RNA sequence: AGGGGUGAAAUUCCAAUCGAAAUCCGUGAUAGCUGGUUCUCGUCGAAAUAGCUUUAAGGCUAGCGUGAGAUCACAAAUAAGUGGAGGUAAAGCUACUGAAUGUAUGAUGGCGCCACCUAGGCGUACUGAAUACAAUUAAACUCUGAAUGCCAUUUAUUUUAUUCUCGCAGUCAGACAGUGGGGGAUAAGCUUCAUUGUCAAGAGGGGAAGAGCCCAGAUCAUUAAAUAAGGUCCCCAAAAUAUACUAAGUGGAAAAGGAUGUGAAAGUGCUAAAACAGCAAGGAUGUUGGCUUAGAAGCAGCCAUCGUUUAAAGAGUGCGUAACAGCUCACUUGUCGAGUGUUUUUGCGCCGAAGAUGUAACGGGGCUAAGUAUAUUACCGAAUUUAUGGAUAAGAUUUAUAUC
RNA sequence: GGACUGUUUAACUAAAACACAACUCUAUGCCAAACCGUAAGGUGAUGUAUAUGGGGUGACACCUGCCCAGUGCUGGAAGGU
RNA sequence: AGCGAAAUUCCUAGUCGGGUAAAUUCCGUCCCGCUUGAAUGGUGUAACCAUCUCUUGACUGUCUCGGCUAUAGACUCGGUG
RNA sequence: CGGUCGCCUCCUAAAAGGUAACGGAGGCGUACAAAGGUACCUUCAGUACGGUUGGAAAUCGUAUGUAGAGUGUAAUGGUGUAAGGGUGCUUGACUGUGAGACAUACAGGUCGAACAGGUGAGAAAUCAGGUCAUAGUGAUCCGGUGGUCCAGUAUGGAAUGGCCAUCGCUCAACGGAUAAAAGCUACUCCGGGGAUAACAGGCUGAUACUGCCCAAGAGUUCAUAUCGACGGCAGUGUUUGGCACCUCGAUGUCGACUCAUCUCAUCCUCGAGCUGAAGCAGGUUCGAAGGGUUCGGCUGUUCGCCGAUUAAAGAGAUACGUGAGUUGGGUUCAAACCGUCGUGAGACAGGUUGGUCCCUAUCUAUUGUGCCCGUAGGAAGAUUGAAGAGUGUUGCUUCUAGUA
RNA sequence: UUUGGUGCCCAUGUCGCUGUGGAAACACCUGGUUCCAUUUCGAACCCAGCAGUUAAGCACAGUGGAGCCGAAUGUAGCUGUUUCAGUGAGAAUAGGAAAGCACCAAGC
RNA sequence: CCGCCCGUCAAACUAGUUAAGUCGUAACAAGG
RNA sequence: GGUUCCAUGGUGUAGUGGAUAACAUAUCUCCCUGUCACGGAGGGGUUGCGGGUUCGAUUCCCGUUGGAACCGCCA
RNA sequence: GCAUCUUUAGCUCAGUUGGUAGAGCAAAUGACUCUUAAUCAUUGGGUCGGGGGUUCGAGCCCCUCAAGAUGCACCA
RNA sequence: CCGAUAAGG
């Protein structure tokens, strides 16, 4: 579970995923990536769940990185509470993922293999994904 | 149920100062007038522009205001009154 | 005998009435709360906001209306140009503050193994300061950084008022739609703000039916004409050509995901020195390699992942055998004589798709166009505009009570 | 559960509620305490502590423990206000 | 002290035994009694109760399960309304 | 009930100003005779090197370093020759004023050129009407104190006032009702509100339930016979919830009885695929709503546990169907007691005993039965059948056959 | 024109490295007895003089190392109407860059 | 007498019985 | 679900308005006794975790754990 | 039901929040005594309940099971 | 003031 270790404020204005795509829009550490085709809030969960998936279905000298991170938090009010007393306690962390971010890539093992692993990993995130290559 | 709800903090909040510009550069001005309210100097004062006990810029003499940027990088503003300056 | 009586006590009884009788008087008590308030026409026409309030269903002042007067330009509006203030959108984090990924050099500790009881030393499954490279995040981060909007001025045009003074108010429960946000869960026909509009206080046409969506603003009459949104098989006024697509009634409601549905395009491999599928044949030897496993030896984990002959053959393609074995395939050759194979971007479609009266997810009948996309020329369509006439308000020429 | 017989909300509650015989505490020496009134006057009572008024418990049997810090009540020398 | 899942027990339809083919009610007992308890009394108690609660014999249309008969209505005619 | 009530700083606040929420973070009800005024001089923190006590870090010297230092304080803005540090002299932390502006409903607040008097620093120019700036504060009335060129109720005084300065309010509910003020009402009453809750409806679907997608694994071996993690996407309205749109000039709210109707996410019966299906009996999935889907003990109960049967004892909706159909056991009137809270009147989704359930059906809907008229001459008979309604459940034994 | 002083500017003006220079001037320098001064030091400030001096500073030429600036194209955000026309950033880059504008005194 | 010995509590078996359990020291001397 | 209190040695509790931590029991050593208990002497041992303010935090401030005490109603 | 916790040598319990485990009893062994008790030393003894997954590495972190116990509904 | 002394021999 990422989790930042320290923030200044625990209540934060959530992050808008409306919008294309700034930063971590090209592979530039592997050269097989999964890019996502559709702006959701993600959590720390699915970044593990799609990791250890990555992990399993990966070999003995595949390498991997996870590009986001969850930075921001969101908060969620007590079941059968009325509005109002003030904003909810964070629960959550989540990283935004906007239309065209590399999430996960990977390298240093064949093709096919990379392949099925950053389909199992997008098939654990909500967002719609697709394959993309390093620039030569 | 209402199952009880917590209690709020923080719900206060201060006057708002009306600060900022007050004469817009071009238009005439007599001595005296407020030409800029700030907290802490963020105009400088230049010619015949005077300074208060709140860092208000005032004007000193006639004329139209006029803004010049200076400073290093040009990030530092200046305001000035060039006097009516008729002179026939 | 009533701010009293009586009460084996229940707030019992005291003339069908008792948390304190009945009747008259003060009295027409008071009610920031409901309800009601009676003839007509013409001109104009709001607000549901800010501050204070023992204030929140009320009140005062300001804001918005109306009547009278003044200000002619220096006042106020509509466009073009110019100057300036700012720190938002965006972007960036070697330009700070936090958060934070990988690589390399690495303080540091954990971890050891020694010597030494204290000064330490050699490697660290690993932790990770600082630096370099590459990449990230932010309402309360900024080395930067707009547009719009705001202020002022210049020019052109328009109005005597959005400016000043006086008289009389009403309003202080708002609603929805688009856009930028907060609270909520990127839920609410939710709640709270900023801005553009409508309704409130506004009919007409479209939306099948709808206060707030779109087109617009109703003085009265006309069985006149041109149009806006929207539409032209029938209900219901009005259309035709031409080119493609869909086979799902899709149209005429839906996601993650799945599929030789179909059309278009751009590349790449082989092919009449024979393509692909299928059919007919072979499809091996050391050997069943060796550890290993009761055993594996073409098909348990391994030690790996051999080499020759040869067209081809794999420590095998599976099934399968305790294991071999055996059937059989990946691979090669031959009958075969016209198309096959793959990648990428797209248009329209299929499944995913289960609720309670009755077709019931086109308004209905129906429709393979009467569906979708494109181009051309038309038409219908409002209380809009034009045209004829009647009524009326304010400004002008002017005084006939005439024309604008 | 109430000892019992009884009484109670006329006109939604008859009961475990009220009352009852019994126990205890307290006040009261008689022009008594208590009570109605403003007072006179009167009830108590033409009664006299084996009597009267009030608080609590409620046949009968066995029991009723500790605390006098706070409050209430009674008494108290002086001393302070 | 006495009593105790109580007209008191939240957890709790507490554990166990009895009553029943089967028992959140009932009877006895157990006791971390959240928060029982001694004159706002504690524990027992023969008789009594249009009191509350549980088991049981006889008894029956309460029920398995509904059916028949007679009147007064309802229904029809005349009058008031 | 809890929390807050005045002022100041940042964000939300959408680059002028302004802008709300029981939105997100913090402070203030001061401090300084120097931390004021002036003249002069002077400039970081940290780090590197070198040095007794002295140590990671006291002080010294040199260098580097462009602010991470200081500026009394909560933040923001500003400021590194400054507004920061030191020294000398001083008290302008003056008197009477005040053109012109900012912001404002008012009351109040903020800046201020310049004039006269007399001073402080400085050679002079110049600066000084409190501090780098924004919080550090409370109206009126009443009374007290100091000064005073005013009044002194026939006159002279005095008393008592007037003017200026000043003092007494966590009047903090901070624009302050009065100098002085807490609770219960189930014994209750009045005026109103769906401006505002409890039942039901409406919107939402967080939660709940049903389903699907990926495949880690479990499963003599084997993801997908049967399960299915970590994750994700939907459907229903079906539990607990959110909003407060309809109803407070009344929508009767639990359970039971009677009558049932509808949906399918199917409990039985009916058909089929797969099976880790030998047979019997099972598991899962698909199709299917025609019919059926028991009686009892305890509890008001729905629910629930238990007993005995059955082919089965299904999940829901219909105002959690049904009181102008029944009942009133429960909740919730007045009575009474127990435990607990309160000093008390009283109170408890704590417990217990008792306790009024009205209406003659106008319209429509429905079950039956009639009159009139039409069906084109009238009447009496017998028919076809457009559109319909009713029923549809299933078990046991024997044989087949102890055969497959 | 060059040197010296100064104002305006506020890195395309800096930091640094390598060399050259002084005639006049600028500077170090020579001493503290005078005016003046050290929170202690004639270091500094202030005096009165130019013996020595080109290390410094200062002034010139080179140096693209660090720092700074930064075109055009394209893109993100905006305004309208479109589903396209303007507006146009930030980042990155070719690259520029060894300051510039005036006044005064001296030999020129 | 560094003798003897009593009564609660705790454990087991059937108030008794039990080799080495806990709190005291009541009785046997003038047993203090 | 909300609100108030507490966390100090091995165990039970005081203090500190920032500069400092004691009491009793318990523990250890030594007298004591035939021995032991009791007795006598002496010795020793302390702020729940975090994170801010200050030159300095047990104390001051905000959060996070554990243990308690109160409330959670009107329909 | 749900959410929560626990399963650790023969028994009762700490383990530490990741480098693979001890404490106290019980047992045994000695020492010790005439011999015991007691005492004292010493001492063997673990499938961290069963599997999966993360990690270089799981008693330790996350899931599913097996057996119990808790707190929230035997509809307010 | 002044208490105790494991079992079988
Ligand atoms: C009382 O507790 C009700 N609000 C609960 C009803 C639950 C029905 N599933
Ligand atoms: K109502
Ligand atoms: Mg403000
Ligand atoms: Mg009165
Ligand atoms: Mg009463
Ligand atoms: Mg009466
Ligand atoms: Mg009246
Ligand atoms: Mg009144
Ligand atoms: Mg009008
Ligand atoms: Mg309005
Ligand atoms: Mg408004
Ligand atoms: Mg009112
Ligand atoms: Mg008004
Ligand atoms: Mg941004
Ligand atoms: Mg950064
Ligand atoms: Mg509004
Ligand atoms: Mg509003
Ligand atoms: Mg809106
Ligand atoms: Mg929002
Ligand atoms: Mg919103
Ligand atoms: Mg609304
Ligand atoms: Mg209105
Ligand atoms: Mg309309
Ligand atoms: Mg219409
Ligand atoms: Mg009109
Ligand atoms: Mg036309
Ligand atoms: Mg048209
Ligand atoms: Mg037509
Ligand atoms: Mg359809
Ligand atoms: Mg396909
Ligand atoms: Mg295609
Ligand atoms: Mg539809
Ligand atoms: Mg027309
Ligand atoms: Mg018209
Ligand atoms: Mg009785
Ligand atoms: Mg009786
Ligand atoms: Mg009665
Ligand atoms: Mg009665
Ligand atoms: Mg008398
Ligand atoms: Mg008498
Ligand atoms: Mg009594
Ligand atoms: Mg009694
Ligand atoms: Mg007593
Ligand atoms: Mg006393
Ligand atoms: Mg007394
Ligand atoms: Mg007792
Ligand atoms: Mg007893
Ligand atoms: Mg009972
Ligand atoms: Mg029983
Ligand atoms: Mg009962
Ligand atoms: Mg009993
Ligand atoms: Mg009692
Ligand atoms: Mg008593
Ligand atoms: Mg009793
Ligand atoms: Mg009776
Ligand atoms: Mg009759
Ligand atoms: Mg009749
Ligand atoms: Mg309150
Ligand atoms: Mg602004
Ligand atoms: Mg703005
Ligand atoms: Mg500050
Ligand atoms: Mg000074
Ligand atoms: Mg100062
Ligand atoms: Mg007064
Ligand atoms: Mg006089
Ligand atoms: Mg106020
Ligand atoms: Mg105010
Ligand atoms: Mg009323
Ligand atoms: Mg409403
Ligand atoms: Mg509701
Ligand atoms: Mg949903
Ligand atoms: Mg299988
Ligand atoms: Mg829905
Ligand atoms: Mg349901
Ligand atoms: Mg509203
Ligand atoms: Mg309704
Ligand atoms: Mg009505
Ligand atoms: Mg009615
Ligand atoms: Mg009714
Ligand atoms: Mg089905
Ligand atoms: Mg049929
Ligand atoms: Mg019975
Ligand atoms: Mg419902
Ligand atoms: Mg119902
Ligand atoms: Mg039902
Ligand atoms: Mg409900
Ligand atoms: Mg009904
Ligand atoms: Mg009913
Ligand atoms: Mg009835
Ligand atoms: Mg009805
Ligand atoms: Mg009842
Ligand atoms: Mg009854
Ligand atoms: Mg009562
Ligand atoms: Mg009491
Ligand atoms: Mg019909
Ligand atoms: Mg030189
Ligand atoms: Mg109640
Ligand atoms: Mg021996």
């Amino acid at each position: 579970m990422l989790q930042p270790k320290r923030t200044k404020y625990r209540k934060p204005h959530n992050v808008s995923y409306e919008g294309k795509a700034k930063g971590n829009s090209y592979v530039a550490f592997g050269e097989y990536g999964l890019v996502a085709t559709k702006g959701n809030w993600i959590d720390a969960r699915a970044i593990e769940s799609a990791r250890i998936a990555i992990s399993k279905c990966l070999g003995k000298t595949g390498k991997m990185w996870i590009r986001i991170f969850p930075h921001m938090s969101k908060t969620k009010k007590p079941l059968e509470v009325r509005m109002g007393s003030g904003k909810g306690n964070p629960e959550f962390w989540v990283a935004v993922v906007k239309q065209g971010t590399v999430m996960f890539e990977v390298a240093n093992i064949p093709e096919s293999q990379m392949i099925k692993a950053l389909t199992r990993a997008g098939h654990k995130l909500p967002v719609t994904w697709k394959i993309l290559k390093r620039e030569e | 149920s209402k199952k009880g709800v917590g209690s709020t903090k923080n719900g206060r909040d201060s006057h708002a100062k009306r600060l900022g510009a007050k004469k817009a550069d071009g238009q005439m001005i007599r001595t005296g007038q407020i030409i800029y309210r700030q907290r802490g100097t963020r105009v400088y004062p230049g010619v015949n522009v005077g300074l208060g006990s709140d860092d208000t810029l005032f004007a000193l003499s006639d004329g139209l205001v006029k803004y010049q940027k200076f400073g290093p990088k040009q990030g530092k503003t200046r305001v000035s009154v060039v006097k009516h300056k008729l002179d026939a």
